[PDB]
This record gives structure tokens, sequence and C-alpha cells, in this order.
């Protein structure tokens, strides 16, 4: 009679829950996973991943993001490790993989402390102290280097580093040419910002890798209109119009009455005599070549090739907006309202031919000043097409942060062995019960140092030991992990250089993510 | 028998048993939210059937989520939104007091005492408890302006205590507070807009004292036009500004080209009339709720001025009432009253998103949170700690009495209820002297959370009270006993108030029931 079955909860049967430290344990042991994944993938001598999609289709890649997105998890706290890395990408763009590898290794570290009897606020809270002390220390060791278009010799070094670790290393410092101009020539020094809208990044397959080239223009994937038309002009005025080659047409709902010859001949005038207006109204401004976004008639595409005058049909909104910003005319809605002040201008205009194929695109050079910019991508893989993009795009987000903020650390392992002393070293005052917090973010900050050496095939215990003595002796925060076999162990003059805000963001936000899964003590989940 | 009253499949239980089953059913409801109280409580994960996660620490939150059928269960989960609804904190202290007094009085249910007389000792003592909580209420009547800019920052500091960010409560607390003494005299919550942007530290969080949205969908030739101004004139509209046709119900016919050249050059003086009415008003960015067509940005452009369209009614209105214009239908009357001013208008990149800003308003009434996480249920967890913190200030604005918390409170209550019981004879000695007893219920909870002797806390703290230290709670990191008015653990006085009646309705209501029926289907 007491405890016979009395329901509570809609399909009290078929779920289930966890309560106390078997669900603590239990979200350690899924969060460990993730990290064991994605150790690989970090440093220089890294690999990479391919990942299936839901249809069929192959992707290789490298990008921390892009795996933890494209990947299909069930865990609940696997799903946070995805979010954790997406939000680390849309503020920075670099350090997407250490973040999680951070994160992963910070958690292991407190299952033995949950073991001998400490309260994971108490674990939580000394997490957050020891970040605190490890933050002001970082920009102790930091270097301002320079933001100016008339060196650009640091920031191609910055450029170099990033690109180190993707399969684009092949040619990477053509790469970062390309890159850093690509930034300075839209970049707006006054607000600090620039606009990635105005940087196009555009592939084709075919060619070669080296073939990628920066074009200070606009490439289009159209051709002229009428196939008679000459294939480039070399002076081109530029005519920008919204309005398409026919005669008018109002918008409400009308009606036009016919009620005798008169008015049908009336009318039939009135047609051909329209599409000769327009055309006439094109030229008398001096205007070179016409753009249009809508289509032309049959009537009113010979008339143009009769008037040697060439155009191109049916371009996109985007590509509008950009070709008035890079040849800095105007948009005009009407023929009417066209003038000889509303004009661009274009140093070259051409159609390139590709291989085999009827492919053809329009390019648009050697304008003046131009705050519009593409980067065109060549290769023999659609696999590297997508694979140059999203590295080209991790050497573009690095930049920015330059014009945000002009100071760098030096990358190698260096920053987290010196930020893990000084933590060490402050925990050595605290005597409140906190020290043992402490000491585990320290080993925990040691993670990245053993996911360098491990994938360069050295020993992890041993590399690290002698580092670290040195740093003590000497005074150098600038030694790190020798991966690529040079014999220094100096980044400094090997030329290894990461912003300050990348570190900055890892350290703050993985430390932040730790205090919510550290505070979950149940679950519930409906069966299947 | 062949033919039988009721329909077949009605169940129907009565007597002692079907009550004590009622009483022990409660406790389940308070079992899923016990842990979850104090400066050491955690949170709990629920999954719902889509497969989409939800994590928080609010208590009315966790019940809501619960998907209880249980008839009488189904009473503890409304107090919860009661409590909700009109002080905001305080949703699981309601809860563990309803299931407390239950449990107190469940083993003279068993001995056959006649519910009545259990319903009247409840009453009784309510009317004392609150009684006792007005007269001993701390209060400064006397206005003074930097008392009260302290007093609501202790309550506000205090109601982020149990929450995910507890460590930055005393950055979030200035933001808080702030965000209210600039709200009007009504307080409507619409003035106060909380946005949400991955990506970034908790510490980057920013208040703004004016009005920031997100960017909207703009057509081809947004990006030739300025997106920085120091002393604009913003024109907020109603009105569509796009090439279309006039009324759907319209119909035009014409009989000669001459007219019909004429009405296709109709359209566009009409439009372009707006857009002259709006260019002479000297305003410099113009707003509507409606689409705004791509002439008119391309128009706009060549005249280096800004435009937005499709905004959202509710960011209008805090736009409106920061900057002080008016929403016009019509561009006929655009006098100097009805345009907006602001002194400085910028757009800038937050976490991979635009935003525009509206900021430097003298005469602002609205402020806007930008919250920084690093995943979804991140800065939703966030958002509610911070819902609880604004009706606390509000609250405490209409009436500025406070009271020590930390258990501080439930150990006068229950010394006030035991040196009262012995005054009156018969059962009303039992059944008081049990309500006394279910009152040291939160104080046992913080310690058992916590983690230390919940026993001999709990004596040392009835020693003292008794001794004649009336604000004594708990001391959670010196894991003792301390006055808590002198350390800061303040709240009004109206969550302890409105604790105790609902606690008391629910429990009374419960325990007069005598049958339950349950008809098919
Ligand atoms: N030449 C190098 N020598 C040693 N370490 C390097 C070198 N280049 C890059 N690294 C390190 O590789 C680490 C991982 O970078 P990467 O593999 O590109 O992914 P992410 O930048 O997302 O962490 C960085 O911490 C950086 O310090
Ligand atoms: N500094 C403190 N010291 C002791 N107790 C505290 C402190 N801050 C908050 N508390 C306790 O937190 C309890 C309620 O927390 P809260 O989450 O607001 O409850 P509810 O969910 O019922 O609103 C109060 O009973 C109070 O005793
Ligand atoms: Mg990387
Ligand atoms: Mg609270």
């Amino acid at each position: 009679e007491y405890g016979r079955p009395f329901l509570i909860i809609k399909d009290q049967d078929r779920k289930s829950r966890l309560m106390g430290l078997e669900a603590l344990k239990s979200h350690i042991m899924a969060a460990k996973a993730v990290a064991n994944t994605m150790r690989t993938s970090l440093g220089p001598n890294g690999l990479d991943k391919m990942m299936v999609d839901k249809d069929g289709d192959v992707t290789v890649t490298n990008d921390g993001a892009t795996i933890l997105s494209m990947m299909d998890v069930d865990h609940q706290i696997a799903k946070l490790m995805v979010e954790l890395s997406k939000s680390q990408d849309d503020e920075i763009g670099d350090g997407t993989t250490g973040v999680v590898v951070l994160a992963g290794a910070l958690l292991e570290e407190a299952e033995q402390l949950l073991d001998r009897g400490i309260h994971p606020i108490r674990i939580a809270d000394g997490y957050e102290q020891a970040a605190r002390v490890a933050i002001e220390h970082l920009d102790k060791i930091s270097d301002s280097v320079l933001v100016d278009i008339k060196d650009t010799e640091p920031l191609i070094q910055t450029a170099k580093t990033t690109l180190g670790s993707k399969v684009v290393n092949s040619c990477h410092r053509q790469m970062a040419e390309i890159a850093v101009n690509a930034v300075l020539t839209v970049a707006d020094m006054e607000r600090r910002d620039v606009d990635f809208e105005l940087i196009k990044v555009e592939g084709k397959v075919g060619g070669r890798l080296e073939d990628t080239k920066l074009i200070k223009g606009v490439i289009v994937d159209k051709d002229f209109s009428h196939p008679q038309m000459p294939k480039k002009v070399e002076d081109a005025k530029i005519a920008i119009l919204t309005c398409p080659f026919e005669p008018p047409k109002p918008k409400t709902k009308h009606k036009l009455d016919v009620t005798s010859v008169e008015d049908y001949k009336a009318l039939q005038k009135y047609e051909k005599e329209k599409f000769e207006e327009m055309i006439q109204q094109i030229k008398e401004t001096g205007a070179n070549l016409a753009i249009c976004q809508w289509g032309f008639d049959d009537e009113a595409n010979h008339l143009l090739l009769q008037n040697n005058l060439p155009a191109v049909r049916w371009v996109g909104g985007p590509e509008i907006e950009l070709i008035a910003i890079a040849t800095g005319g105007r948009i005009v809605p009407r023929f009417s309202e066209l003038t000889a002040e509303k004009l661009g201008f274009a140093g070259l205009v051409q159609e390139i031919s590709f291989g085999t194929t009827k492919d053809k695109m329009l390019v648009i050079e050697q304008c003046k000043n131009s705050r519009a910019v593409t980067i065109f991508i060549r290769g023999g893989n659609k696999m590297i097409i997508e694979e140059a993009k999203r590295s080209l795009h991790d050497a573009l987000c690095v930049i920015r942060n330059l014009i945000r903020d002009n100071r760098v650390v030096y990358g190698g392992g260096a920053a987290e062995i010196s930020c893990a002393l000084a933590v060490s070293q402050e925990a050595d005052k605290c005597p409140t019960l906190e020290q043992y917090a402490m000491r585990a973010f320290a080993d925990a900050l040691e993670v990245i140092p053993m996911a360098l050496s491990e994938n360069s095939g050295m020993n992890p215990i041993q590399t690290m030991t002698e580092v670290r003595a040195r740093q003590v002796k000497e005074m150098n925060p600038a030694l790190g992990i020798d991966c690529l076999h040079k014999g220094t162990n100096d980044m400094k003059q090997q030329h290894v250089i990461e912003t300050l805000i990348g570190k900055k963001q890892q350290i703050s936000l993985a430390t932040q993510m730790v205090r919510m899964i550290l505070k979950i003590d149940d679950i519930r989940k409906p069966g299947e | 028998t062949p033919v039988i009253l009721l329909k077949e499949g009605t169940d129907s239980s009565q007597g002692i048993p079907q009550l004590v089953s009622n009483i022990s059913a409660c406790q389940v409801i308070a079992e899923a939210v016990r842990t979850t109280l104090g400066p050491r409580g955690m949170d709990k994960l629920i999954v719902d059937g889509r497969g989409k996660a939800t994590i928080s620490n609010d208590g009315a939150t966790i019940l809501k989520l619960l998907d209880v059928v249980h008839p009488a269960a189904k009473t503890l989960v409304d107090i919860a939104k009661s409590q909700d609804a009109e002080v905001g904190d305080g949703t699981t202290s309601v809860t563990l007091l309803a299931a407390e007094f239950l449990k107190q009085v469940k083993p003279y249910v068993e001995e056959g005492l006649h519910p009545q007389i259990i319903i009247r000792a409840f009453r009784t003592a309510t009317q004392l408890a609150v009684n006792k909580i007005k007269e001993i209420a701390v209060t400064v009547k006397k206005a003074d302006k930097v008392e009260q800019r302290k007093l609501l920052e202790k309550c506000a500091m205090t109601a982020l205590s149990s929450k995910l960010i507890s460590q930055q409560k005393a950055f979030f607390a200035k933001m808080v507070v702030d965000a209210v003494m600039m709200l009007d005299d009504l307080l409507q919550l619409k003035m106060i807009g909380i946005k949400k942007v991955q990506g970034g530290a908790l510490e980057d969080s920013q208040l703004v004292a004016g009005v920031a949205f997100k960017k909207t969908f703009s057509y081809a030739g947004f990006e030739m036009q300025p997106k920085k101004y120091h002393n604009p004139k913003i024109a907020l509209l109603n009105v569509e500004l796009e090439l279309k046709a006039e009324k759907d119900n319209a119909e035009i016919r014409v009989h000669t080209v001459e007219d019909y050249q004429a009405i296709v050059d109709a359209e566009w003086n009409i439009l372009y009339d707006k857009l002259e009415k709006i260019h002479h008003s000297g305003a410099k960015v113009v707003l509507s709720k409606l689409p705004i067509g791509d002439v008119a940005t391309q128009y706009f452009a060549d005249r280096d001025m800004f435009c937005a369209g499709r905004v959202p009614e509710e960011d209008l209105k805090r736009t409106m009432m920061a900057c002080g214009g008016s929403i016009q239908t019509s561009v006929n009357a655009l006098s100097a009253d009805v345009l907006g001013r602001c002194q400085v208008f910028e757009e800038t990149q937050i976490g991979g998103e635009r935003y525009n800003f509206f900021t430097g308003c003298p005469k602002a009434k609205t402020c806007t949170f930008i919250l920084r996480g690093g995943a979804e249920q991140f800065m939703e967890e966030t958002e509610r700690s911070l819902h609880d913190a604004i009706m606390i200030v509000r609250r405490a604005i209409k009436n500025d009495s406070v009271v020590a918390g930390g258990g501080a409170i439930e150990m006068e209550l229950s010394k006030y209820l035991r040196d009262y019981s012995r005054t009156i004879p018969g059962k009303q000695q039992l059944l008081i002297g049990a309500y006394a007893k279910a009152l040291e219920i939160i104080p046992r909870q913080l310690c058992d959370n916590a983690g230390f002797d919940a026993t001999n806390i709990l004596n040392k703290l009835r020693a003292r009270h008794a001794q004649g230290g009336t604000w004594y709670g708990v001391d959670i990191n010196n894991e003792d006993i301390a006055d808590n008015f002198e350390a800061f653990v303040w709240e009004p006085a109206m969550v302890r108030i409105n604790a105790l009646t609902a606690a008391s309705e629910a429990a009374c209501l419960i325990v007069s029931v005598d049958e339950t029926i349950k008809n098919p289907r």
C-alpha cells in the first residue's frame, strides 16, 4: 500500500537518470574522447582527417572547427565541445584545435581531485584564479611589432606561422604575400576595421596550385552577350545599369486599348523607337561598355553591336556593388538619369578562356586605387580548392587581429611553458587548500608542448624537462619545441609568432567552459 | 450490477491511504530541486523529445520542463510560478518549505487526526509568522541618495551568489543597478533589451546607454555609404519606400501611348517625391519597419546618408524612447520635433556579426545588454540570472526593507513559534511545534550541499538565537556561523513574506482533499 506504483512523470519507465559522481565521471570520459581524436592534428607535423557527408561527399581538412562541425555526435557534452570550437573560430579564426585540447586536458586533471574529496566548486574557483594569474603574466612578455604598409615583413612572418600547419605550406611564402596585401588594400586604418565582404575568394579547378594570384579588380562568371563582340578593351569607361533593355512597363495592373488601325500603327512605331532612344542615350555620354543586371531583347542586342559597344548580361547583385566600388563609378536605374560624371574607369577588361571546357570568365583589372579585391585559387583537385579556401581564410583573420592589437608572443610552446611556471610560482604562496587546484592547472597547461613533441617523433617527458630548466637558469621566455628539426630552440631566431589575443581567448574561453561542465550533477534522457 | 453507475474505467480511491500517498508524492518533486540551493549548489540538465538540451539553475524552470501528471504534485509546480510572477526570486525556497510542511504532519494523519484541525493550525502561525517579519524588518526611510545606490547593489549581489556568474557578481551588479535607475517610473520590462552574440570571454559583456540591434538584410549598393556620424538626425518611419503598385484594388485603362509614357513616369515621380521630402528635412539616418528598396538605398548612397529597413518593432520603440522622436506613417509633416538626435552613430563588428550602435543620448530611458558567452546555453543561462537581478531591484525601489539571509530569518521565526506554542494547550501545541520544526530546513539544506556537519551547526545556531544575535546565519567559507547583516547578506522583505503565504496555502489545500476520481480518456 505504501509504495504501490504511482505515476509522477509522463512515460516514467522510458526515462533514465544519473546522479552524483557517476554523472561527473561520465562527462569526463566523453570529453576526453573528443580531445584524443584531435590531439593528432596539432602542430606543423600534424595529420588530417577525411570527413564523409550524409550523402557521400568527401572532404579532407585540418581545421579544428570544421572537423567538429561535420562530425555527428549524440552525447550532450560532445555538443558542448563543438560549440566551444565554433565560438573561438568566430572571434579569432585561429586556434580552434588548440582550445579543445586544453579544455580536455583541463578536465582530465580534475578526476584525481574529485576522488580525493574536493568539492568541484573549489576546483572551479581554483581554475578561475589560476587563469587570472596566467593572463596578467602573458602580456608582460609581449612584444609590439608593427602595422604599416611600408615594411610588411613582420606581417608576412606572422602569416607564415599560421599557414605552416596546412597543405598550403608547399608554397606558403607566396600565399603569405597574397594574404597580407589583400587585407591592407581594404583596411580602414582610422576605424581600425576591415570588411571581408570586399574580398572575394573564388576558385576554379584545373591548372596548378602555384597559379594562385591576386587580382586588384573583379572577376565575374560571365561573358559578352553577342558572340561577335571584341574580347578586350583598354580604356574602358564603365556604365553600370539596373533597368533592363526593354520597353517600359508600369507595375500596377494596367490595360491599353487598341480601337483602330491608326492606334495599332502608333503602337508599332512606339515599340521600335523606344529601342533606339536607350542606345542613343548611352552613347552620347561617352560610355565605352555597358553592364546590366537584367536581360536584353534580341533587337537591343544587335543594335549594341552595330554601334561598337560591348556589353554584359545577367550579372549578379553583389557583383554590381563591387564593380561600382572597384571602378569608382555609380549605379543608375534609368537611361534618362545617365550622365558623364557617373561613369567608372577601368584599365583593362578581358575575357579569359581556360582549356577544353566552354567555361569563360570576365576580368576587370588595372583600375585606380581600389577598395575591392579578389583572390583566385587554382589546383588539381576540388579537395585542394576547399582546403586552400579555408587555409587562406585563416591567414586573413590573423592579420585582422594585428590591426586590432599590434603585440605578439612567440609560439611553439614557449608561451605555455613560461605561463605554467608563473602559475606554479604563485601556487606556493596560496595555502587555503586552493594550491592543489593551481598545480593541476599548470600541469594541464603543459599538454600543448607534449602534443607538439609527440607528433615530431621525440620523447615528451625528456624534451619538456630540458627546456623548462633552461628558461629558469637563463631569463629567456622564448624557448620552444624544435618541431622542424633545425637545431636551435629559440623561437625568436626561428621566427615563430602568434598574436596575443589568440592566446588570451584560448585560456579564458576554456576555463569558463569547464566551470559549466563541472557544475552539472544530474541528467535526464529518454531511452531508445 | 448489470447496469453500472459510472462508466467503465473510472478510478476511485479515498481514505487515509489516499491522503498519505499524496504526501509521499510531493517528496519526489522536492527531491528534483533539493540540491540546487546555496552558494555551492549545482545545476540540472534536461533533454526533451527532440534532443534539445537545457541547462538551468532556476528552480521554476526545472519544474516546468518535467512532465508531471500527478494531480497532487501539480500544486507544488503552480506555487513555483506564483513566486516567479510576483517577486521572481525564491522559487526553490517556496518548494522546500511546501514539502517540509507536509512531511512534519504526516504521522498525525496516520493517528487519525481530523484534517480540519490541521488546517486551522497552519493558518494560525502564518498570520503570526508574517506579522513577525514586518516588525523586525530593517529600513531607513530618510532619503539618502548614496545609501540607496549601495542597498540595491547588496540586494543584487546576493541574488547572483548561487548562479553561474558568481565569480563576477560585483561587476554585473553595477551594470544591473545602473539599468533600473534610468527606466522611468513604471519600469516596463520591454524597455530593457538583452542581446546574445557568440564568442568572447564573460568579462567582455557591456551596457550601452542607448539602442543597439542587429544588421538587417540590405540590397545592392549598401556598401558605398558612410558608416559613422557625429550629430545626425534620425527619421523613424513606418512607410515602405520602394517602387510598387499604389493599391491592390487599383486598375488602369488607357487609350493612347502618350498617356502610357506619362503613366510610367508617374510611378517614378511618386517615389522620388517621398525621398526628396525626407532628404530636405536634414535627417541622416532613416529607419523603417517596412522594406526599403534598392532604388532608395542607391539614392541614399549618392548623398552620404544611411538607410535601414525591416527593423523589428520592439527595437524601433526603444529607439524612439532613447532618441526622442516619433513614428511617422506619412512623409508630409516632418517637423523638427519628429526627428531623433544622438551624439554618435557607428557600425561595428561584434563576434562575426555587424551591429548598429546609437550611443550618447543624454535623455535616454532605455539600456541594452550585449552578452558574450561561448555556447548557446552559456548566455541563455546568463540572461536567466540577470532577470532575477532586474526584478529584485524593481521590487526594492518600491519598498526598501531588507532582512539578513543565509538562514538567519528562518531561525528567528522558528524560535518565536516555539515560544508561543507552550502558552496554548491541547493539540494546538503539537501542530504549531511541528510547524516551527519545518522552518529549519533552509539552514540544513545549505550545510548539506556544502558538506559540513549539519547537525552541529544547527545546535550552535539554535543556542545563539535563544541566548539574546537576531541576524546570525551560516558562514559558507568559514564552516561556521556569523552575523549576516554585518556580512552584507541582504534580501527584500517581500521575498520571504510571499514565500510563506504560498507555501501555507499549498499545504492546506492538499491536506483538505478526500478522494480523487479519474474518468476514462
Ligand atoms: N614552426 C613551428 N614550430 C613549432 N611550433 C609551431 C610552429 N608553427 C606553429 N606551431 C604551433 O602549432 C600550434 C597549433 O597550430 P595549428 O596546428 O595551426 O592549429 P591551431 O592554430 O588551431 O592551434 C600552435 O600553438 C603553434 O604554436
Ligand atoms: N552569502 C550567502 N551566505 C549564506 N547564504 C546565502 C548567501 N547568498 C545566498 N544565500 C542563500 O541562497 C538561498 C536562496 O538562493 P536562490 O537561488 O535565490 O533561491 P531561490 O531559487 O529559492 O530563489 C537563500 O536561502 C540564502 O540563504
Ligand atoms: Mg590552427
Ligand atoms: Mg537568487
